[PDB]
């Protein structure tokens, strides 16, 4: 009665040390016929040797667990590999004993591989185990490293799943390069300040030289990397104030050997407690077949709970990881390592030391340096959002109204609508209006500052699926506005469910419905049958990729009309308008009060009688953001006064 | 209807109320083939296996064609992409036109590409690693993904019928699915308790 | 919906199909008290022990109000009649006082009103069964249908509360029922997990 059990380790003390240990193991374990006998290797320069020589000499041993505990001094990349996947061949449990990469976590390549080491993915939940101390919710996360980093990036979402707040802004680049500068410019200039990086030693570096060189030190920053960004070159040039996450003993590797050959010690005498227990053989001679109790070892040992331990309390998870570890966080106070913190695996407790930030006084970063300025896009909506071009020199030609009452124009930027059929200059441009004095009174209420831009595409923004895989995405003001490249959108857009799912939406400032265009022989509304079924005579249609589209594609008994005007869809709404002035078309579907105007330019333009979708126009927002509340209540409190109806007295009750 | 996942071997004391809420027509199983004869048979002990209802597994559990058990369910839909048409020798006589479509196109660009390591005792910047992608030989698309798959692969779709054999059914297109029957019957004999 | 039925003593695999048909809200059940017990055990596993899931059993289902078993969701509606205030000596006094009344009045038709049986071992036209159709001792109503049973009796509407005890709801008149709550209790914790 003996069990083999194998060790790929260093040096030649800690063989010693693993013998010693062989020998305690034997010590209190009964006076059982069973015995433990301990079988080392040591390194090769090239791993295709370390394979062969831990082959050649563990299928003459038929061992049962495996020790590896590779110390990286030349390179710091896979060297425990050979032997997990020489063993995992027959299924035979391996023991990681200093590695910590996360490509091990994914059973899928490794299937009989275990550690009693954390990896840097579960650093992420004391990541979130920050956010609970300072009550921080937006994140900006920077992942460097593409091996193991999509592992953390997906453990991170994962965790903060549960509170259903996702991070405000991800970013992925390829390891090795320099210039990354414009991922630091996207983490600048969005409000949130915490910063989020797991990286190598290099990269982090080289990210640290590029935020010094971009004020990234200063107050309000905060920093937060893992183990592998407080050492080596990347210390060396640290900011100071920076968080970061240590193992306690993890480098200790005497304690954790015995630690580890306890752990095999009792699941051997637990796996001797039952039947049915096979060897696996000598490999090389003909030997395909796996241990059959394979899978039922690696189940003794992943819930193999233990009370014992020199580290501590070792046990595994459902993935066969360490849980409920205890970690140091350390602090840099100026070119020094410095512990301020402990982490038990469900709660922070810090020292009687004080957290230096990175900027000044030991005030806490309330990390929410919200923006007075907002990125505002809008349509060319002719009754609402007047854009014409600049005078002289970027400005505006001084207007005034009926009352001698100047009109509130404003600096836009106007693109061209075809950017490779005409030279495309993209000018700044006039915008005023409707909409564009609401927005002036809004910030005229609130004390914030805005900059009005035009979306690239004369498109409101409809849910259309792109090409590759069938997936759906957004365009128009809606793909400018989930883009981040817009902020709060002032314009002429349509409420529906659509958009309300993904978006947020404002008190309608505006109600009306959708109504039809005609030429003057009577149309009566949308319940005129003879256009349920169109022809050649009846050529209207609308704007495509607007809300009449969706609206039009839900209702199915629309669907006939929607298979017609589909046909015949144009780019804006001014077109369609020169188009049924020339009699091109029959008739038009569009909102109540620009047709409304249009007829009081127009004469022979005639709105119809009847009316449906009455719906309304609101500002179109982000997602959870403080510019909710104010923004309708300052609409409303333009409501409870007359200053819609002075709005109205501007352009929509006016009259020509 | 809800991720229904499991924590252990099954006691049929709490993962059987996890069960007990399914009651749509078709369920998506993602396990074993040691686990899947066991769920299979505590669904079929629980009523879950009606004609109305539908199983639809991934290739984890399609493995050897011979080896099937009683408790898989008279009407299984599977996807593996094991062809009978496609023998060994169209699939190395397509490996050998992917080396030699890559060898002859990687020349036109530098030609002493070919450089082996020495000997595996005692330890390159054109490879084909970064090559793979453009590749067409007698007409297959037989393109490389940057995760190592490929673009267009050639799938199978199996079902089991009241025979206890697995027929192939459907094919594949570029991108879509080709049906040799587009009457989905009811494949309802289970067993003869319906 | 139709009256869902149980085929035999259930292995929980044909009668969950038809215990799954259940989309409805409040369920009646009509069977013994273990099969009570078995039913619901398996509407908790079930989840069909809900706040909006109500169940409504008749005094078969329950017996007797000294015990209260195990797995009654707390809110299950019974009605009764084991009363605490129509208590047991009321209960045999009332039956002293229509034997009596009934010999009593079939005294002044017939003298030999005793008239019994001599004994169990060794081998009738003035009888009381004919005679006690309109029956009234202390001015209750306790008057005898032809199928045996009380024409107007105290029937009891009980619920379980929060401390797995029934408490007296409702009482019933000759047509009317006399109820406590108006607005309907909702005894939000009927298990644990809810
Ligand atoms: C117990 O382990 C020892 C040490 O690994 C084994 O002794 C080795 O046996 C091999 C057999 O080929 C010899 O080549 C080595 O010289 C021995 N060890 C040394 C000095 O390196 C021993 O065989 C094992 N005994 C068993 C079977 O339990
Ligand atoms: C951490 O490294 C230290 C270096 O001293 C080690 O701890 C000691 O190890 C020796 C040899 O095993 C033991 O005799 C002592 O009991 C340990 N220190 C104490 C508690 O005095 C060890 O390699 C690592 N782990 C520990 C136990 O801290
Ligand atoms: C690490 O472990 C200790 C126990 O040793 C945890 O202390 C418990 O924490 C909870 C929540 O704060 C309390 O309700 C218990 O009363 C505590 N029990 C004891 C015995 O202390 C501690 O929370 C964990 N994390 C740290 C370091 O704070
Ligand atoms: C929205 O407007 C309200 C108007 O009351 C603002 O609330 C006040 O602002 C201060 C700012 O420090 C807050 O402390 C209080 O909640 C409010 N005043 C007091 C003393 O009650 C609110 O800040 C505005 N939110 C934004 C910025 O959109
Ligand atoms: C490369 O380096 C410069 C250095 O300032 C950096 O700003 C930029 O992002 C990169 N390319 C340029 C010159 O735009
Ligand atoms: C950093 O901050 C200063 C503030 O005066 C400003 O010149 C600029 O934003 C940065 N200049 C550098 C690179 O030091
Ligand atoms: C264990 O071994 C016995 C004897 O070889 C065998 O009969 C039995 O099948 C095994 N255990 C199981 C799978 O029940
Ligand atoms: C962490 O440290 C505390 C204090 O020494 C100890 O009680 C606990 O068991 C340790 N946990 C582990 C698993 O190291
Ligand atoms: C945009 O529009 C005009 C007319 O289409 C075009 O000539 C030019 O490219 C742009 N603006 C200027 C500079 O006129
Ligand atoms: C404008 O901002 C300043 C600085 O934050 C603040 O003092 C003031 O109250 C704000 N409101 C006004 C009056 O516009
Ligand atoms: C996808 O196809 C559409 C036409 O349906 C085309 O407009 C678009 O350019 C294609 N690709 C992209 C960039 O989505
Ligand atoms: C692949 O090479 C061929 C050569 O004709 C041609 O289709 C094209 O240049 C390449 N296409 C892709 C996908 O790179
Ligand atoms: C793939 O598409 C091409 C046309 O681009 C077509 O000739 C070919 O038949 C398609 N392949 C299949 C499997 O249908
Ligand atoms: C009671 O019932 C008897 C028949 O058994 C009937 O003759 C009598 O009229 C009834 N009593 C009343 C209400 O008078
Ligand atoms: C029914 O009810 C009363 C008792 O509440 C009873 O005395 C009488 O017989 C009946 N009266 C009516 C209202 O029918």
């Amino acid at each position: 009665k003996i069990v083999n059990i194998g060790a790929v380790l260093s040096t030649r003390k800690h063989e010693q040390m693993f013998r010693e240990a062989v020998n305690q193991a034997n010590k209190r374990h009964g006076s059982w016929k069973i015995q433990l006998n301990a079988t080392s290797v040591t390194h090769k320069p090239n791993a295709i040797q370390m394979a062969l020589s831990v082959c050649e000499d563990l299928i003459s041993s038929q061992v049962y667990a495996i020790l590896v505990s590779h110390p990286p001094t030349p390179n710091d990349h896979f060297t425990p590999t050979p032997v997990s996947y020489t063993a995992g061949f027959y299924r035979i449990p391996v023991l990681g004993l200093t590695t910590r990469m996360s490509i091990y976590s994914d059973k899928s390549i490794h299937l009989s591989f275990l550690r009693t080491v954390p990896p840097y993915s579960h650093q992420s939940s004391v990541w979130f185990e920050m956010m609970r101390v300072y009550n921080w919710n937006h994140i900006i996360l920077l992942v460097s490293d593409d091996h193991e980093g999509r592992a953390a990036q997906k453990r991170l979402e994962t965790l903060l799943e549960e509170r259903e707040s996702k991070a405000e802004k991800v970013l992925q680049f390829d390891p090795g390069t320099k210039n990354v500068t414009a991922l630091l410019m996207e983490a600048r200039e969005l409000e949130a300040r915490v910063i989020i990086l797991s990286a190598s030693e290099d990269d982090a570096a080289t990210v640290y030289r590029a935020a010094a060189m971009l004020n990234m030190t200063g107050s309000g920053y905060v920093w937060l990397v893992g183990e592998r960004e407080i050492s080596g070159n990347a210390l060396r040039y640290a900011p100071d104030g920076i968080i970061g996450l240590q193992l306690i003993n993890g480098k200790n590797e005497s304690a954790h050997i015995s630690d580890a050959v306890g752990v095999v010690a009792q699941a051997v005498h637990e796996l001797l407690e039952k039947e049915n227990i096979t060897d696996p053989p000598r490999g090389c001679v003909g030997n395909t077949n796996i241990w059959k109790t394979g899978p039922l070892f690696k189940r003794v040992l992943m819930s193999s709970k233990y009370a014992d331990g020199v580290t501590g309390r070792v046990e595994f998870n459902e993935d066969g990881d360490r849980k409920f570890a205890n970690y140091s966080i350390m602090n840099l106070q100026n070119r020094k390592l410095v512990q301020v913190g402990i982490y038990n695996g469900t709660h922070v407790i810090p020292n009687d030391r004080k957290i230096i930030w990175p900027g000044g006084e030991t005030e806490k970063p309330r990390g929410y340096q919200m923006s007075t300025r907002l990125k505002i896009v809008t349509i060319h909506q002719e009754p609402f959002v007047y854009v014409k071009p600049t005078m002289s020199d970027g400005t505006c030609k001084e207007e005034f109204t009926v009352n001698g009452d100047p009109v509130k124009k404003v600096i836009c930027t106007g693109p061209n609508d075809t950017s490779p059929g005409s030279p495309r200059h993209t000018v700044p441009q006039c915008c005023y209006g409707f909409c564009i004095d609401l927005l002036i009174k809004l910030a005229r209420t609130m004390n914030f500052t805005y900059e009005v831009h035009l979306v690239a595409d004369g498109k409101f923004g409809t849910q259309e699926r792109v090409n590759n895989s069938n997936k759906k995405e957004w365009n128009g003001m809606m793909g400018e506005l989930l883009s981040g490249q817009a902020d709060m959108i002032v314009a002429p857009l349509t409420i529906n469910n659509e958009r309300a799912q993904y978006i947020e939406f404002s008190k309608p400032f505006k109600y009306q419905g959708l109504t039809i265009l005609v030429k003057k022989e009577r149309i009566t509304g949308i319940n005129d049958p003879r256009l349920r079924n169109p022809s050649d005579k009846f050529i209207y249609a609308t704007v495509k990729q607007s809300s009449v589209d969706i609206y039009f594609r839900r209702q199915v008994e629309l669907s006939t009309m929607y298979r017609h005007m589909e046909k015949h869809n144009y780019e804006s709404a001014a077109e369609a308008i020169q188009a049924v002035r020339d009699n091109k078309l029959h008739a038009f579907i569009w909102d109540s009060a620009v047709l409304e105007f249009e007829a009081s330019q127009k004469c022979d333009l005639v709105t119809t009688g009847e009316l449906f979708f009455r719906s309304g126009f609101g500002i179109g927002m982000r997602k959870d953001s403080p510019w909710k509340q104010n923004v309708s209540l300052s609409i409303l409190k333009s409501h409870e006064n007359g200053f819609m109806e002075d709005l109205d007295k501007t352009w929509v009750r006016y009259q020509e | 209807q809800n991720v229904i996942t499991l924590d252990t071997s099954f006691e049929d004391a709490k993962t059987q109320v996890q069960l007990k809420k399914i009651h749509s027509s078709v369920i998506l199983l993602y396990c074993s083939k040691d686990e899947a004869v066991l769920i299979l048979s505590e669904a079929r002990s629980l009523g879950l296996t009606g004609y109305d209802f539908f199983w639809i597994v991934p290739s984890l559990v399609s493995g050897n064609t011979e080896l099937i058990p009683k408790e898989f369910p008279s009407g299984l839909i599977s996807v593996s992409y094991d062809d009978w048409d496609y023998s060994l020798e169209a699939r190395v006589r397509d490996g050998l036109g992917i080396l030699t479509t890559a060898a002859s196109s990687m020349l036109e660009k530098f030609s002493y590409i070919p450089e082996a390591k020495a000997s595996c005792y005692g330890q390159p910047l054109h490879t084909l690693h970064q090559f793979m992608v453009n590749v067409t030989w007698d007409g297959k698309d037989l393109s490389f993904t940057e995760e190592g798959y490929q673009v267009h692969p050639r799938l199978v779709v199996i079902v089991l019928n009241k025979d206890r054999e697995w027929e192939k059914v459907g094919k594949w297109e570029n991108q879509t699915l080709s049906l040799r029957h587009a009457v989905w019957p009811r494949y309802k004999s289970f067993s003869d308790c319906e």
